[PDB]
């Protein structure tokens, strides 16, 4: 409980939702020989649904007045309640992968800018160079913080063109 | 060959290839690790 | 060919344009021929007098129609079982069934049922009979005549005030803060205490006997002896019946907080005390600036000293006094921004803290008032930004405003525009993505895979106000905290009682659906601000058009050169932002209406579960609630909701028409009209009639204006019809 | 209500007589050529 | 009755005067450029506003500059 | 010096079958235009009002409504036929102006003896500020 | 007690007077 | 290529042979979806002991009019 | 679009249906003849009414048609 939200493993509405959705799939089953391809597909679907509902209850997600899992988007109020996997950990994971792709693209631009025909190396990518830079982009937190502490990441506005006010 | 590989490096083909690779990867991850709502480690 | 008396350039126009543009430029006095600053200010002053006359006549007409054709006397007796009548209907196209269907609130003939909430207001402020309404109407009619006479009086060279009188800002602020605001609310407190409070306790106080009635049994001695607490001795009991004397009390300046149990509105003594405090504060604030008595402030010196050292702001606010004072569009933009934000404030408070008796009890009035003031605020905000753009194009002097915050904010405009772009892109991408994800996983029959973020920050703030529902137990929700111990004897009993009850709109419970909708609102505000701010800053010139200020605020384009420059002017930025303002206010009103429609039926679950995906909005809101509206007239007859069904289709038609002007552009129409001109000059029996004005297709900017006006009118009419017919039908 | 006849006279005045007269006067004035 | 101006950044390339469809721009002798010629707009009563002149100027920023203004029968391009 | 030629009214017109794009009521109240050229062979050309006409040997005259139609026709002649023509402006009272080849020399070639009207000797941003010229019945680019 | 006819007529006459004041102010503004 | 795809899907992922026997109650289908993200629900209970999307291209009626009556011929 | 709307309503109202051994019971019941005369008739008796099967398609095999219907609106 973090804000009037009982753990889904306790909420009765969550188990009721599990029950109802499984009962619907059972009603769909009761029409085929339990060895035909449709019957096997339905049985696999029911197994998948049961696995999902047990997995959600195991991880202690919070269910509301209705039986639906809720997430917490405040560090500290999710780290002292064991719910950091809801937003904070995926926040780190995204920020990392997004930065990886962005840094790989940025370094590819800065690498093909200093060539003979920079406008040509954007529509006909150099795949070995792109792949090398894609591999080097994994350390992007380190390299980006190095360039910020170095001052080489950014450009002074006296050199960027601007509009006539 | 060299020109064929140059064609395979063009933005229309390489973009489509990379989107296909990433899509296939996400599809595989969701096929083996489905219904993952949180980063449970 | 001399109609545009103010514009010689348009007078010589041989086409129909001279009429169109001759109307749309009638109030832009600064662009008129032979115009001086003195004359501009005098003409503006007289126009303001005309505006106040219009406002007083409109309110007098409302009062007269309610007194004459309304059922106010009947509504006073049974405020909850009577439908307030607006005005009578006299239409010679009505069939008999329509006359049958529009005879409603007991009136002898067809009538309109009022959704403006003026009945509740006049009932709350002390008006009980129709003779009082008629007296108010007559007094306001005379007052409008007096303001008209003053407006004519000050247009006269014997009475015309000099230009230096208008620019006197210190005296004007002194008199508006202390006199227009302070004394006016002081007199409102006087009315409340002398009339509205006693009329709320069964006693009748009128012009006949107000000098023979003590508002307090020990009148005026506690006030002058400092024993002020004697004016809050016995307040209104929790079993008080409004308009009657069942447990009335003698206190006139109470501070109970919360709501009246029966009316579900604010206590009237609370509002009297409110206005007393406001009066004192505003008079004190009105004694701040220097006039002719050798004390006070020179605002110029204040602005000249607000320059931080280290030069973070540059020259600080050096030259802002003259900048604001000399430019009328700067002042107009500031006033519009303030008035629009206050209109939004009025809308957001008056539903959660209803101030009028038996308001909130009536549901269509709540929705109507909220949506009205929200749309008004949205339009006013667009106007504030439009006039900021006009200030930059017209009245901005780089030499005077050199190094001050205005120049500094023009200096780095790309940072502002790029960061607005990032914020809007983020909000749009993510709110749309979450809505689509919820919608897809619901579509596949697995609603438990929904991303339902909890609004823990807003829930935490709600808990800080004493809402003991999320278990935060933070500030006012902790009966032991310092703010709780401080207010537990003044205001906190009633306030906590109101906030912790689900019978009102005071701080509604919020879940994931509220999170998603608030982020949609954030997307709307940020994108509208992006368009408006970009068009205001990118108005003196772009990289594409470095000399844009040489062309003015409004112009079509810059030809098809340099790739094409359609919609390049700042006026076109205002044009494009009006659409986003409409969309954002539509989201806000949709959210409010569905939340409260779930609230009023007791079925909070419908919203709380169906609002996390977009098909829930399309099906459980628009489609479900439109059943009674579209059934207003049908092959089996019609009911009172036929007018709203017709208005529904009417707004649809207007909006669809506006697309014609928005999509098709001047060039197909010119050739088409010109073929028509060949047809007319060239057909027998019609050559005897010729046009005095050469018929030409609407101009580019004019057509954009026409399409935008149709779009806005259709939007407003359609939503108003849906709202009124969907709330009044069910309640 | 009182003066039941009064709307039946005022409504045609404001929705037919006044609009036609105002439009005629306005169209005469915008084409007055010399004001 | 559009206001057409020519500024000294002109290089006298004759593009603006071949572009114009109504013969408003013209070549006159000058000395502030290598071609020893500049454009001029004497017949500006004929300017329609098409800005073909302004779309052909190679100078940055543009040397021939049109400011649409008052509208007449010639400026509005009316054949009826 | 140069002397503009005189409009000879008795000139053969191109063989044309009649069009719905010809003159209108504007040519009887305001003014219209006339274009004259000299054809080295009788040949088919495209009249700017739709359709095709045949220009005859020698002098040809053709009257249109707008000046721009006449110049479009003349540009067609100069490109696809290498024929040089003259554009006169006819008023309905009888007055005749002479328009396009104003100095006998075409507008793209320097004539030395032309008027440099509307030629500012400042750049584009060197114009005055609108706040300085407020309430003046002009625009910043004519000071 | 509904308002009487003479009250309606007095109101309408005073409205006419106010309209006269309005037209005076309007023509003053047009000048 | 498009026609080959249509006939191949009719031959492999369609209930054509089941639909021939009872054309009045079996709903024509010729496209099945995978299990990958709960999209299995899209497999309709069309009939013939089959699960798939319900086609509306009129290919079954066309093939019957041609006179097919086998999934080898497709 | 107007042509296909006309075809859909006319066929669902005056042709398509089931025979109940005593008369044809059409899908919509014949409301085209009396309700198509007005714009509100099209908005209510054809477009609001017949959209009930698409907005209530979540969790079924037609759920995809419920998504595209929304998605196309985007
Ligand atoms: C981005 C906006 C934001 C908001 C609105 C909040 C809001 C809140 N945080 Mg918080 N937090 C944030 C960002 C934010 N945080 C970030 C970025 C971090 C990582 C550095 C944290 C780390 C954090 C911790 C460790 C804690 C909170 C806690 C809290 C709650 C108590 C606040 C308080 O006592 O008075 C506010 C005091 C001010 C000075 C303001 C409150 C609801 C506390 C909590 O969980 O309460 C249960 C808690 O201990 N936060
Ligand atoms: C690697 C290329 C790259 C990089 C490093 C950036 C970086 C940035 N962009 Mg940008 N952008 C890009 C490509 C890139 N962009 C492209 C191709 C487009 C056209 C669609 C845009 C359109 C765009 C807009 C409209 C905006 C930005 C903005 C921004 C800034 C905010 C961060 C952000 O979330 O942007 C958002 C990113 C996107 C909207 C799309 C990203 C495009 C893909 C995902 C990346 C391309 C990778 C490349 C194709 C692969 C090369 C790898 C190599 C091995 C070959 C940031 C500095 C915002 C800003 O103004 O700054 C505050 C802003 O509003 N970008
Ligand atoms: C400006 C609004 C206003 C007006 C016009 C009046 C007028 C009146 N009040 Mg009242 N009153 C008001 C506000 C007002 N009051 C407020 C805000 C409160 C408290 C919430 C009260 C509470 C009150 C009580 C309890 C009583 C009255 C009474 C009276 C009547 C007797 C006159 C009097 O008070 O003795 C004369 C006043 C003085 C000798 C000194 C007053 C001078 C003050 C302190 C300064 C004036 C400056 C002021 C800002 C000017 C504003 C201009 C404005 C009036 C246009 C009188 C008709 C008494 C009565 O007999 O009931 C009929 C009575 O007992 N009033
Ligand atoms: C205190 C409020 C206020 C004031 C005093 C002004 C004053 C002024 N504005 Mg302004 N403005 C405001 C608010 C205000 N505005 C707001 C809220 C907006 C946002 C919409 C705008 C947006 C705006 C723009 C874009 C422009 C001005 C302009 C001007 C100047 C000339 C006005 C004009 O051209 O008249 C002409 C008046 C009209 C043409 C009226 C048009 C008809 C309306 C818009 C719609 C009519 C449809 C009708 C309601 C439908 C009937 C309903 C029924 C059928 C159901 C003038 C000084 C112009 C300017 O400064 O020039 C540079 C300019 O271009 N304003
Ligand atoms: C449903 C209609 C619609 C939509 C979706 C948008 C969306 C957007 N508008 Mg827009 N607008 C609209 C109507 C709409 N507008 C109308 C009618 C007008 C009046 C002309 C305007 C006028 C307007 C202006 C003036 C501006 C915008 C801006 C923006 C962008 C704001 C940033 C954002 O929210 O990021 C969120 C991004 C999205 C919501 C796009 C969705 C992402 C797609 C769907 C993902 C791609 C999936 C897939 C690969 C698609 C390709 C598949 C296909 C090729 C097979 C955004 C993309 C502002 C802007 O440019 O941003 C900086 C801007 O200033 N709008
Ligand atoms: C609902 C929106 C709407 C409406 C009403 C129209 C209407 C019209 N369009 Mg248009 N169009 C639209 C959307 C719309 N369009 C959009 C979105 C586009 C972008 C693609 C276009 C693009 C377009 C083009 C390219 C053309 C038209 C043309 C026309 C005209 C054809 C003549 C006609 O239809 O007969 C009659 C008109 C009507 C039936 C309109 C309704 C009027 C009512 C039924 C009767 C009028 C009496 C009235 C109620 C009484 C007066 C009341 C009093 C207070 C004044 C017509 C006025 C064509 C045209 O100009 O003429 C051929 C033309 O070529 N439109
Ligand atoms: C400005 C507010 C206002 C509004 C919106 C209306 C609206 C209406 N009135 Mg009403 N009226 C008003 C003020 C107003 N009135 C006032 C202050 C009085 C007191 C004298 C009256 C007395 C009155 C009577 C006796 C009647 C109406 C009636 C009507 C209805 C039919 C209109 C008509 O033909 O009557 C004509 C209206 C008049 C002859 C006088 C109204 C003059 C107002 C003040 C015009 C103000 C102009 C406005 C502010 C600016 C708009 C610009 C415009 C000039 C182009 C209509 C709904 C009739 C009705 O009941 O229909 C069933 C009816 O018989 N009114
Ligand atoms: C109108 C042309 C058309 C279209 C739209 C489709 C569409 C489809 N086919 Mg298909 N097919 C077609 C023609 C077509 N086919 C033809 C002509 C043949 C004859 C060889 C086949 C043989 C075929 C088989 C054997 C299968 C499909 C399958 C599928 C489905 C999954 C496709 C997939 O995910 O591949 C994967 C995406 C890739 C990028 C892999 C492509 C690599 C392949 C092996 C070589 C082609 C390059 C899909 C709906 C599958 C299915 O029915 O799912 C149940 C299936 O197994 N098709
Ligand atoms: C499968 C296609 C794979 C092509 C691999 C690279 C081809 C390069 C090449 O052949 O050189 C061009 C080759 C000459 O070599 P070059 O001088 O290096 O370009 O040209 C040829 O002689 C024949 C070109 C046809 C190439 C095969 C096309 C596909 C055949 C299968 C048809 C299906
Ligand atoms: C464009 C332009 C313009 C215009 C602008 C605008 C329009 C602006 C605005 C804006 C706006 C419209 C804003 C708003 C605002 C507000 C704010 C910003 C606020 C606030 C507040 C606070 C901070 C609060 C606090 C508190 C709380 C928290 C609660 C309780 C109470 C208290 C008080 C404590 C101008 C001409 C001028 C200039 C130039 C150009
Ligand atoms: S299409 Fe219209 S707005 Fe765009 S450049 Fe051409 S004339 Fe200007
Ligand atoms: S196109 Fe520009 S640079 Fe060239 S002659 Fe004309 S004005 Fe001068
Ligand atoms: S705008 Fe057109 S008509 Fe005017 S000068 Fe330029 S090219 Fe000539």
């Amino acid at each position: 409980d973090v804000a009037g939200l009982t753990p889904c493993s306790e909420s009765k509405a969550f188990a009721k939702r599990k029950k109802n959705e499984v009962k619907a799939l059972n009603k769909r089953l009761k029409n085929y020989e339990a060895d035909s391809a449709p019957a096997l597909a339905l049985k696999a679907t029911i197994a998948r649904t049961e696995a999902r509902f047990d997995k959600y209850a195991k991880q202690g997600l919070l269910c509301g007045t209705d039986g639906l899992p809720h997430l917490i988007a405040d560090p500290g109020l999710a780290l002292r309640y064991g719910h950091a996997g809801d937003v904070f950990i995926p926040t780190i994971g995204f920020i990392y992968f997004a930065g990886w792709l962005g840094y790989a693209g940025s370094k590819y631009l800065q690498a093909v800018a200093a060539t003979a025909k920079p406008i040509e190396k954007e529509i006909i990518i150099d795949v070995p160079l792109a792949w090398k830079l894609l591999w080097e982009g994994f350390g992007w937190p380190l390299r980006a913080f190095a360039e910020y502490k170095n001052g080489s990441l950014m450009e002074d506005d006296a050199k960027i063109t601007v509009s006539p006010r | 060959m060299k020109d064929f590989t140059t064609y395979l490096s063009t933005a229309p083909v390489l973009t489509l290839l990379s989107v296909t690779v990433v899509a296939g990867l996400l599809i595989e991850i969701n096929r083996f690790f489905p219904d993952a709502l949180i980063a449970a480690f | 060919k001399l109609f545009p008396k103010f514009s010689q350039a348009l007078a010589q126009d041989p086409t129909t344009r001279r009429i169109w543009f001759g109307i749309a430029t009638a109030h832009d006095f600064e662009s008129h021929d032979g115009m001086t600053e003195e004359r501009l200010y005098q003409k503006i002053f007289a126009s303001h007098f005309g505006q106040l006359a219009i406002i007083f006549l409109w309110t007098s007409g409302n009062l007269f129609h309610v007194a004459w054709q309304g059922n106010f006397e009947q509504w006073v007796q049974d405020p909850l079982h009577i439908r307030p009548i607006a005005h009578a209907i006299w239409d010679p196209h009505f069939g008999q069934p329509a006359v049958e269907a529009f005879t409603r609130g007991g009136a002898s003939g067809p009538v309109n049922i009022s959704t403006s909430g003026v009945y509740q207001w006049w009932y709350t402020i002390g008006l009980r009979t129709n003779q009082e309404l008629y007296t108010g109407s007559i007094f306001l009619l005379v007052l409008a005549a007096l303001f008209l006479f003053a407006g004519w009086l000050h247009l006269q060279p014997a009475f015309q005030p000099a230009l230096s009188w208008f620019k006197n800002a210190e005296s004007r602020l002194n008199h508006h803060l202390a006199g227009l605001f302070g004394v006016s609310s002081l007199a409102w407190t006087g009315h409340l205490v002398h009339v509205a409070i006693p009329e709320s306790r069964g006693q009748h106080v009128g012009w006949d006997n107000f000098l023979t009635v003590l508002p307090h049994p020990a009148g005026l001695t506690p006030f002058f002896t400092g024993n002020w607490a004697a004016y809050a001795e016995n307040p209104d009991s929790a079993s008080h019946v409004f308009n009657t004397a069942q447990g009335s009390g003698t206190a006139i300046l109470t501070f109970l907080g919360g709501f009246h149990p029966q009316t579900q509105s604010l206590w009237l003594t609370d509002m009297a005390h409110h206005h007393l405090a406001i009066a004192v504060i505003f008079i004190l604030a009105g004694h701040m600036y220097r006039t002719i008595f050798g004390i006070g402030h020179s605002m110029r010196e204040i602005l000249e000293a607000q320059t931080p050292p280290s030069g973070s702001l540059g020259a600080g606010h050096k030259g802002l006094y003259d900048t604001v004072n000399n430019s009328l569009h700067f002042q107009l933009g500031l006033a519009l921004a303030s008035v629009g934000t206050i209109s939004s404030l009025v809308a957001q408070h008056m539903y959660s803290l209803p101030p009028y008796a038996f308001l909130a009890q009536d549901f269509t009035t709540q929705a109507a008032l909220y949506t009205h003031h929200q749309y008004i605020a949205g339009f006013i905000m667009c106007g504030a930004f439009a006039h900021g753009a006009i200030f930059f194009v017209r009245d901005y002097d780089p030499a005077q405003n050199r190094g001050n915050v205005l120049a500094r904010i023009l200096d780095h405009k790309e940072a502002l525009i790029s960061h607005l772009s990032w914020a809007s892109l983020f909000l749009g991408f993510h709110t749309l993505g979450l809505y689509v994800h919820n919608d897809v996983v619901q579509a596949f029959g697995t609603p438990e895979k929904q991303i339902l973020i909890e609004p823990v920050f807003a829930q935490w703030i709600q808990a800080a106000h004493g809402k003991t529902a999320y278990g935060f137990d933070f500030l006012l929700s902790s009966a032991t905290s310092a703010p709780s111990l401080a207010g537990q004897a003044l205001w906190l009993p009633g306030w906590l009682q109101g906030i912790n009850s689900d019978a009102n709109s005071l701080f509604l419970t919020i879940g994931p659906g509220d999170f998603l909708v608030h982020h949609a609102i954030a997307l709307g505000l940020h994108t509208t601000t992006l368009i408006l701010v970009k068009g205001a800053l990118d108005a003196r010139g772009s990289k594409l058009m470095p000399d844009k200020k040489d062309f003015g605020y409004s112009f079509p384009c810059d030809g098809p050169g340099r790739g094409g420059t359609c919609d390049i002017s700042a006026w076109d930025a205002f044009y494009l932002a009006v659409f986003w303002m409409l969309n954002t206010i539509g989201w806000v009103t949709f959210y409010w209406h569905w939340k409260h429609l779930g609230i009023w039926q007791g079925n909070v679950n419908q919203f709380n579960e169906s609002s996390t995906y977009l098909m829930g909005w399309l099906r459980d809101y628009l489609w479900l609630n439109s059943s009674q509206l579209i059934n207003g007239y049908n092959p089996f007859g019609m009911n009172s909701l036929s007018v709203w069904a017709w208005m529904f289709l009417f707004g649809h038609l207007i909006y669809a028409t506006g697309f014609m002007f928005l999509i098709s552009w001047r060039g197909y129409w010119q050739e088409l009209i010109e073929t028509l001109a060949w047809a007319h000059e060239r057909t027998p029996l019609a050559n005897l009639v010729r046009w005095r004005d050469k018929p030409v297709a609407l101009s580019i900017v004019q057509a954009r204006l026409v399409g935008l006006t149709h779009f806005s009118v259709g939007y407003v009419l359609t939503y108003a019809a849906f709202l009124i017919a969907s709330t009044s039908g069910k309640f | 209500m009182s003066a039941q006849f009064l709307p039946s006279i005022l409504v045609p005045l404001v929705g037919l007589v006044f609009p036609a007269v105002a439009m005629a006067s306005m169209f005469l004035y915008i084409e007055k050529e010399e004001i | 009755s559009h206001t057409v101006k020519i500024y000294d950044t002109c290089i006298g390339c004759t593009q603006c005067v071949r572009a114009c469809p109504t013969d408003v721009l013209e070549m006159v002798p000058w000395d502030g450029c290598k071609a020893n010629q500049i454009a001029s707009a004497p017949r500006t009563e004929d300017c329609v506003g098409c800005k073909r002149c302004e779309s052909a100027c190679p100078t940055d920023f543009l040397s021939v500059r049109v400011y649409l203004g008052s509208e007449t029968t010639r400026s509005m391009g009316l054949a009826y | 010096a140069f002397t503009p030629p005189t409009l000879q009214s008795d000139t053969p017109s191109p063989i044309f079958g009649g069009s719905t794009g010809g003159l209108l009521s504007q040519a009887q109240v305001e003014e219209f235009h006339v274009i004259t050229w000299e054809s080295k062979k009788e040949q088919i050309f495209e009249m700017p009002t739709g359709g095709a006409a045949i220009m005859r040997q020698g002098p040809n005259l053709l009257k249109l409504a707008r000046k721009e139609q006449c110049l479009a026709l003349l540009t067609q002649l100069r490109t696809k036929f290498k024929i040089d023509g003259y554009i006169y402006r006819v008023f309905p009272n009888g007055e005749v102006q002479y328009l396009h080849p104003k100095d006998g020399v075409y507008p793209e070639k320097v004539n030395a003896g032309r008027s440099g009207d509307n030629t500012n000797m400042r750049r584009i941003g060197q114009n005055k500020e609108p706040v300085q010229i407020k309430f003046s019945g002009k625009i910043p680019a004519e000071f | 007690m509904p308002i009487a006819d003479y009250q309606v007529f007095t109101a309408l006459f005073l409205a006419l007077a106010t309209g006269i004041f309005a037209v005076r102010l309007g023509v003053a503004l047009y000048k | 290529i498009w026609l080959s795809g249509m006939y191949f899907h009719g031959a492999r992922f369609s209930n054509y042979e089941a639909w021939l026997t009872d054309p009045t109650h079996i709903k024509p289908s010729a496209q099945v979806v995978w299990p990958i993200v709960g999209q299995e629900i899209l497999n309709a209970d069309v009939g013939g002991g089959f699960q798939g999307l319900q086609i509306t291209s009129g290919f079954f009626q066309l093939w019957r009019a041609a006179g097919i009556t086998s999934e080898l011929q497709l | 679009s107007i042509v296909i709307f006309h075809f859909s309503w006319k066929m669902q109202s005056d042709v398509w249906g089931t025979v109940s051994a005593n008369g044809v019971s059409h899908i919509t019941g014949g409301n085209f003849a009396q309700s198509a005369n007005t714009i509100n008739g099209w908005l209510r008796d054809f477009l609001w009414a017949q959209s009930s099967q698409v907005i209530q398609s979540y969790g079924s095999a037609l759920s995809a048609y419920g998504l595209i219907f929304l998605g196309a609106h985007f």
